[PDB]
Parts: C-alpha cells; sequence; structure tokens
C-alpha cells in the first residue's frame, strides 16, 4: 500500500486568497492522483482527477499540478464555501490509498459570542432531572472559555461542552455548555450563571437567572 | 503481442512488425477544447490509413492552430481539430502485429488466434467447414476492468455456422449495457477459433 | 442519475458481524469497481477495497485483508461489504464509491451517504426532547434565542430542524456527546423579536435507529 503524506494538517487563508495543498507519495505515482473536497456535513466531492483534470461541474478556481511522488492542489479566489477538508488519494497502484487530509479554515473578523441561558425546563424538572443550558454562538477565534457558578460558587462537575465546526456561511464558532445536577440539588440553589471568556475582552460576558423568578 | 500506447501531442510513435503487418486496434484523444472543458475524439481512421496492413508507420498529433514548420517531419502528421494546448491533452492506442489481417479461415481442423478492432464489422468466414469458437475475450487495458470473457457469448451466436460477425462495439452496446467511453471507444477482441469438416 | 444507497446506521454487539449493503441504481452495474472507505469520527478517509462485480474479484487495503469481505449481487445491482468480528475500533461511517468514469485514472465521482456503525453492547433508545425558552423580557427589538436538548438517546445519529426545515439560518445543532451509554445534544435558533411567539417554533428531532420522530413546541414560560 503506498503511503500517502500531506503535510499540512491545518489551514487558514482570507477570503480571496490562493492556497496550496500538497501531497507526496511514497513512490512515483506516475500522475494517477486525485483530489477530493469533504464539506463539515461529511460529503466527499471529487475535484480533480490525473493530477489535473477538473471533475465535471467543479469549478476552475481548482487546479492540480505536479509529478513524481509530489503533487498540488490549489484554490484561487477563496470563496466562503471553500470551508473543508482535502484529500488526495493515488490509484495507480490498487489499492488506491488516501492522504490524512488538510482542513482548511476561512478568516474573519474577531466577534465576541452571543451569550444565551436556559433553565431547566418543566417537562425535564418533572422526570427528575435539571439541566441548565448556555450557548456562546457565532465568536470568533475558535478559542474560548466557560465557567458556571451556583450561587457564586464556581461548579465544574456535570458540565459538558460541545463545539461546532467553523460556520460555512460566516466563518464563526458556536459552543454549548450543559451543568446537569439532580432536581433536588437544581431547587437547592437559587442563581444560576455561565460566564464566556473570550479574547475579544478581558471581561467575561455573564448571563444568570434566578430560579425562584 | 499488443502494443498499447499513451502518447502526448507532438510525440512520435514509430511502430514495426519484426513479421506480419500492423492491426489498428483502437484510439482515442482526450483534450480541452476552448471551452477548457475534456473532449473525446476520434483518431482510429486516420491511424488505420496510415498503419493498417504496412509491416511499420510514423505518426505524431498536432493542434488545429499551430505555428506551421516545414520540415519533412510533417508528413507523419495527423491534426485533431477542437483541442487547444494542453498538459492534459493523450491520446491512447493500441496495435499489433498479425501474418494477415483477412478474417477468411482457409483450413480446417487448425487453430486460428488474431485480433478483432474496436468497432470491427468484417465477418469470420470459414472456407471449409463451419465455425467454433474455442475462446473470445474482450481486452480493455487502460480500463478498471482490463478482461472480460465473452467466450459463451461468441460461441452461441457463431459455433456450427459458416460465418460469424464479432463486433466488440454491438457487444458492449448491446449485450452488456456499455455506456463508458473507456470501455466504448478503447476495448477489443482476441478470438481462438477452428473450422470443423 | 447515478444513486449509492447505504443505509442511515447500524448498531453491532462487541465481536458480530454485520453486512452492510450498497444498491446502486442509474447505471450499468457490472460497467464498475464498487469501493467501500471507512471514516472514524474525527479522522480521515481510508480506503477499505475494491470489487469487479464480473468476476467477483478483490483488492483489500492492509488493514482490512480480514476486517472486510467483500460481496456482489449482480442481479439486484447491490453491493456488500461484510465486517467481520467488530470491536468498539470499527466504529464508524462505512462508504460505497465508484468511479466517475472507467479509466484506470478515473475518480471516485459517486459516494453513497455512509452507514454510521455503532459497535456497542448498549441498546437503542428514543430521545426525550426539553424545549429551551427564554425568561421575561422587555418589548425590544433584540433578537430571541429558543432551542430544545435532546437526551437519553442511542446510537447516533439523531438529526434537528426547526419549523420542518422551514427555519433554516441562525440554527446551531451541537455535536452529541455520549454518557453513561446515553447521547445529549442540543440545538438552538435566533429569530427576530416581532415572529416569536405569536409566529411558533417547533424543533423536530428524527431518531431513524428508534424510527422515532420528536416535535417539541417551544412555549413562552
Amino acid at each position: 500500500d503506498i503511503q500517502m503524506t500531506q503535510t499540512t494538517s491545518s489551514l487558514s487563508a482570507s477570503l480571496g486568497d490562493r492556497v496550496t495543498i500538497s501531497c507526496r507519495a511514497s513512490q512515483d505515482i506516475s500522475n494517477y492522483l486525485n483530489w477530493y473536497q469533504q464539506k463539515p456535513d461529511g460529503t466527499v466531492k471529487l475535484l480533480i482527477y490525473y493530477t489535473s483534470r477538473l471533475h465535471s461541474g467543479v469549478s476552475s478556481r481548482f487546479s492540480g499540478s505536479g509529478s513524481g511522488t509530489d503533487y498540488s492542489l490549489t484554490i484561487k479566489n477563496l470563496e466562503q464555501e471553500d470551508i473543508a477538508t482535502y484529500f488526495c488519494q493515488q490509484v495507480n497502484a490498487l489499492p488506491p490509498t488516501f492522504g490524512g487530509g488538510t482542513k482548511l479554515e476561512i478568516k474573519r473578523a474577531d466577534a465576541a459570542p452571543t451569550v444565551s441561558i436556559f433553565p431547566p425546563s418543566s417537562e425535564q424538572l418533572t422526570s427528575g432531572g435539571a439541566s441548565v443550558v448556555c450557548f456562546l454562538n457565532n465568536f470568533y477565534p475558535k478559542d474560548i472559555n466557560v465557567k458556571w457558578k451556583i450561587d457564586g460558587s464556581e461548579r465544574q462537575n456535570g458540565v459538558l461542552n460541545s463545539w461546532t465546526d467553523q460556520d460555512s456561511k460566516d466563518s464563526t464558532y458556536s459552543m454549548s455548555s450543559t451543568l446537569t445536577l439532580t432536581k433536588d440539588e437544581y431547587e437547592r440553589h437559587n442563581s444560576y450563571t455561565c460566564e464566556a471568556t473570550h479574547k475579544t475582552s478581558t471581561s467575561p460576558i455573564v448571563k444568570s437567572f434566578n430560579r425562584n423568578e | 503481442y499488443v502494443h498499447n500506447d499513451v502518447i502526448k501531442f507532438g510525440e512520435e510513435n514509430s511502430l514495426k512488425c519484426s513479421q506480419g503487418n500492423l492491426y489498428v486496434l483502437h484510439c482515442e484523444v482526450q483534450c480541452l477544447n476552448g471551452n477548457n472543458e475534456i473532449i473525446h475524439k476520434r483518431c482510429n481512421d486516420d491511424i488505420e490509413k496510415k498503419c493498417n496492413g504496412n509491416n511499420k508507420c510514423i505518426y505524431f498529433f498536432e493542434y488545429e492552430l499551430r505555428k506551421k514548420t516545414q520540415s519533412f517531419r510533417n508528413k507523419n502528421s495527423i491534426e485533431i481539430s477542437e483541442c487547444v494546448e494542453s498538459e492534459q491533452n493523450e491520446v491512447k492506442t493500441s496495435t499489433t502485429c498479425l501474418l494477415s489481417n483477412s478474417f477468411i479461415l482457409d483450413e480446417a481442423f487448425i487453430q486460428y488466434f488474431f485480433f478483432i478492432k474496436n468497432k470491427n464489422e468484417e465477418p469470420v468466414i470459414c472456407k471449409d467447414g463451419n465455425i467454433n469458437i474455442k475462446s473470445a475475450l474482450l481486452h480493455s487495458p487502460f480500463c478498471e476492468i482490463k478482461l472480460k470473457d465473452i467466450s459463451e457469448y461468441i460461441r452461441k451466436k457463431c459455433d456450427n455456422n459458416k460465418e460469424c460477425l464479432i463486433d466488440p462495439l454491438d457487444v458492449q452496446k448491446n449485450l452488456l449495457n456499455e455506456e463508458d467511453p473507456c470501455y466504448i471507444n478503447n476495448a477489443y477482441v482476441s478470438v481462438n477459433v477452428v473450422c470443423n469438416k | 442519475q447515478v444513486q449509492l444507497q447505504q443505509p442511515g446506521a447500524e448498531l453491532v454487539k462487541p465481536g458480530a458481524s454485520v453486512r452492510l449493503s450498497c444498491k446502486a441504481s442509474g447505471y450499468t452495474f457490472t460497467s464498475y469497481f464498487m469501493y467501500w472507505v471507512r471514516q472514524r469520527p474525527g479522522q480521515g478517509l481510508q480506503s477499505i477495497g475494491g470489487i469487479n462485480p464480473n468476476n467477483g474479484g478483490s483488492n483489500f487495503n492492509e488493514r482490512f485483508k480480514t476486517k472486510a469481505t467483500l460481496t456482489v449481487d449482480k442481479s439486484s445491482s447491490i453491493a456488500y461489504l461484510q465486517l467481520n468480528s467488530l470491536t468498539s475500533e470499527d466504529s464508524a461511517v462505512y462508504y460505497c464509491t465508484r468511479r466517475g468514469l472507467g479509466y484506470d485514472y478515473g475518480g471516485f465521482a459517486y459516494w453513497g451517504q455512509g452507514t454510521l456503525v455503532t459497535v456497542s453492547a448498549a441498546k437503542t433508545t428514543p430521545p426525550s426532547v426539553y424545549p429551551l425558552a427564554p425568561g421575561s423580557a422587555a418589548q425590544t427589538n433584540s433578537m430571541v434565542t429558543l432551542g430544545c436538548l435532546v437526551k437519553g438517546y442511542f446510537p447516533e445519529p439523531v438529526t434537528v430542524t426547526w419549523n420542518s426545515g422551514s427555519l433554516s439560518s441562525g440554527v446551531h445543532t451541537f455535536p452529541a456527546v455520549l454518557q453513561s451509554d446515553l447521547y445529549t445534544l442540543s440545538s438552538s435558533v435566533t429569530v427576530p423579536s416581532s415572529t416569536w411567539p405569536s409566529e411558533t417554533v417547533t424543533c423536530n428531532v428524527a431518531h431513524p435507529a428508534s424510527s422515532t420522530k420528536v416535535d417539541k413546541k417551544i412555549v413562552p414560560r
């Protein structure tokens, strides 16, 4: 099995930019190299085959080049739609083999999170559980931290966090933070707070409610 | 022996038979057009005119719009119209050497072995006796499926008849429901056949 | 039009095997190899192997020489990938795929949706869905964020839409997280304050593994 190597794991470029993604085979593959785009939803599309032949319907912004072991995918005038993972593949010697892929992220202006907090629903409480939820939406860059407080006391146990991939339409990121405890413990306290610390300010963005209101 | 050649535009292909004469099996052009899409064009007839029935030939392919040189090399040129100059362009073609290009089989009780072109219309004919197919194989060495055994089809359609039409295009289009240009434009057949009585 | 149809999901007990199907249509099945590809959740594409439907002959990538068995049914134009004696590490999406053209340099232009194989002893369980409704708010033009919390289901995937797909912008559906053999996920939607609650907002949660859909209306509290 010919080993394929994509050197860059992850790429960040601005709109309109030109990006190059490289691929290297462990032995001469005589131009039998293909390129694929996998969008965040998992759908795989053929872009280029035989080094440089565009697949039908693919935009001429994509081009391929190379020979021997070394091959390059070029994307001109980057568009938002281009957020994806790009994979090469040799078909010179069966079985075919893929490179490890290169993730492409599109730059945008920094953005503070939009923070919203939700108490447990009546429905969930009726079943005996109590989840407090907090969304930190449409921020940029990726890195963010959230802290939960219950009656002023920081709380770590029972917190489950989840992060989206980069939004294909506005290039932002979003996060969900869910603090779960028993209905009994929930009813032993009054105020609940989630605090988002993001590089767009030293002061956390704070959202809170009181259970008895 | 089958020569399966892949050649660029500009590159000369020089064929020569140690014995026998050339028989062209298929030819295909793949090139960018002015609308920067990959198109397919024929070249079989051109190669046949230069090569078939000769012990040697030489040719190269070139573009409609070119700077015309004066050179003795030019007698070997074959122009392909709608193509525009591009490294993506490519011709794939195969030839083989045979002692005879006739499909009339003169003797009984001896195996004949020969190839049948991509778009053959000439029947195999026993001068004496009737046909009996030992093997009929569909070759497509440039495609991901390289070989199909069509012996049973040819056998039922020809055995115990005086003549047999083996038409790879009709076999593929009508028996195998083939639509892919790789197979349609480049497959060819080899046959092993005997005339009995 | 070329179509390769795969089931959304397979739940397989550890140590058992499963036969994945890939039902092809819109082209002549015997004119192409069928190939298969694996993708573990956060990883890349890995080729498994491919089969010639005319003679049943196949090639395999090294890592799958025993893990995978390829067959076809020419009559019904179905390709099968049998995965043998699975472990949790075989949990992954499995795609079938075929070349766009029959040339030996062809790339893989047609892909099935991929089957998410979950290797686990846990039992299928439908989701509970809870509404995430905002508290009191002034009469201002600040946009309103709503949501739904989905808990207690197994296996993945669940899909979420809003107003049966009508409300498509301003939605974030977050990756599921596994806890105690149960998944939890959530989705948010942000709408103009002029619309909800007079215009209704409902989240629609689909869980094909349990054949269940839950349509949770978000109501002011």
